């Protein structure tokens, strides 16, 4: 049970400075094996960023640079640019039952724009698609930035989390961020309970939209 | 030049058997183990095994061990993932990669697999009825399959303002997609506004007229 951990996700403004710790146990990073970084940008294989601890392979600019200490890791980038921005991964050699592990990642955002909280528009079910024998409440969430929530349906006051899919957020023509979120539902479950709700939270603060079948 | 070419996309069914390759060139292939990681949609990069082509010794994470058969072909540089009963959550971008003195320096393309039990289906079209003025009203795109179908509103003279999501794979094996867009409160009802929906693998064409609810 090797294990590699890392912050979820990191920020910093473009030409600022950031750090991506990487911290392990004692069967990865304390029995002394090296811990090496990949960046991954959106819709690509990830990319060998540093290996060794510290070396960079040809071509990965010296604005990025790695170090360990013990069983911490850590990559440094200086000079952040908007092509930074990506998912990073430590990784490492072990001597557990696992061979390599890998951190869980971490999402670098380059805040190039000012923070956007998001615009909620919740559709309860239309009139088709109930006589179809189906009902699907549509949680629309627009014009957020940075692009990241997190969603979480009610059911009156009670959580629900069966029936729940929800998109990765993507970008929208006019450059913020815009998500989809979906709870499927039978019409006895939709027309049974008074209210429910789609709750969006976007940099530690909560947007709720309410609907109920009763109203109109 | 050092590479790793993968096999292409593939969309099976759960239940069925499947092998996807990895092929090295301008380096001895033989001389260094190839791993597998895999990535489900949104999430992070998980270490499934590693291969050491020379003497096809293979060691798997716990999460994997006897769900996936490694193996490789020295003799023609390809290292390969092998499932035997696909099961839906399967469904993910796999990448091999190379162990070498820089670990994991060269990686794969990635090859998706998509895993849904189901058929051919075109998907059913609902309308989504309508902030300073505006109003948001659009289309659900309801279980589909496959990838891809195409929106657009009143034939594509409206292009201000719309989005149109990407899919959701749901646990029924059917894709949903939704397209929104935001339009003035005051021409609503004198305004019509259409999405226009096609899904080519089923030869379906759908137009759905999206009018206010009125209460």
């Amino acid at each position: 049970q090797s294990v590699l951990t890392q912050p979820p996700s990191v920020s910093g403004a473009p030409g600022q400075r950031v750090t991506i710790s990487c911290t392990g146990s004692s069967s990865n990073i304390g029995s002394g094996y090296d811990v090496h970084w990949y960046q991954q940008l959106p819709g690509t294989a990830p990319k060998l960023l540093i290996y060794g601890n510290s070396k960079r392979p040809s071509g990965v600019p010296d604005r990025f640079s790695g170090s360990k200490s013990g069983t911490s890791a850590s990559l440094a980038i200086t000079g952040l640019q908007s092509e930074d921005e990506a998912d990073y991964y430590c990784a490492s050699w072990t001597d557990g039952l696992s061979l390599v592990v890998f951190g869980g990642g971490t999402k670098l955002t380059v805040l190039g724009q000012p923070k956007a909280a998001p615009s909620v528009t919740l559709f309860p079910p239309s009139s088709e698609e109930l006589q179809a024998n189906k009902a699907t409440l549509v949680c629309l969430i627009s014009d957020f930035y940075p692009g990241a929530v997190t969603v979480a349906w009610k059911a009156d006051s009670s959580p629900v989390k069966a029936g729940v899919e929800t998109t990765t957020p993507s970008k929208q023509s006019n450059n913020k961020y815009a998500a989809s979120s979906y709870l499927s539902l039978t019409p006895e479950q939709w027309k049974s309970h008074r209210s429910y709700s789609c709750q969006v939270t976007h940099e530690g603060s909560t947007v709720e939209k309410t609907v109920a079948p009763t109203e109109c | 030049e050092v590479q790793l070419v993968q096999s292409g996309a593939e969309v099976k069914k759960p239940g069925e058997s499947l092998k996807i390759s990895c092929k090295g060139s301008g380096y001895s292939f033989s001389n260094y183990w190839i791993g597998w990681v895999r990535q489900m949609p949104g999430k992070g990069l998980e270490w499934m095994g590693i291969i050491d082509p020379s003497n096809s010794y293979t060691r798997y994470s716990p999460s994997f061990q006897g769900q996936v058969t490694i193996s490789a072909d020295k003799s023609i540089s390809t290292a390969y993932l092998q499932w035997s009963s696909l099961k839906a959550s399967d469904t993910a971008m796999y990448y091999c990669a190379r162990w070498y003195y820089k670990p994991f320096d060269v990686w794969g393309q990635g090859t998706l697999v998509t895993v849904s039990s189901a058929s051919t289906k075109g998907p059913s079209v609902f309308p989504l009825a309508p902030s300073g003025g505006t109003a948001a009203l659009g289309c659900l795109v309801k279980d589909y399959f496959p990838e891809p179908v195409t929106v657009s509103w009143n034939s594509g003279a409206l292009t201000s303002g719309v989005h149109t999501f990407p899919a959701v794979l749901q646990s029924s094996g059917l894709y949903s997609l939704s397209s929104v867009v935001t339009v003035p409160s005051s021409s609503l009802g004198t305004q019509t506004y259409i999405c226009n929906v096609n899904h080519k693998p089923s030869n379906t064409k759908v137009d759905k007229k999206v009018e206010p609810k009125s209460c």
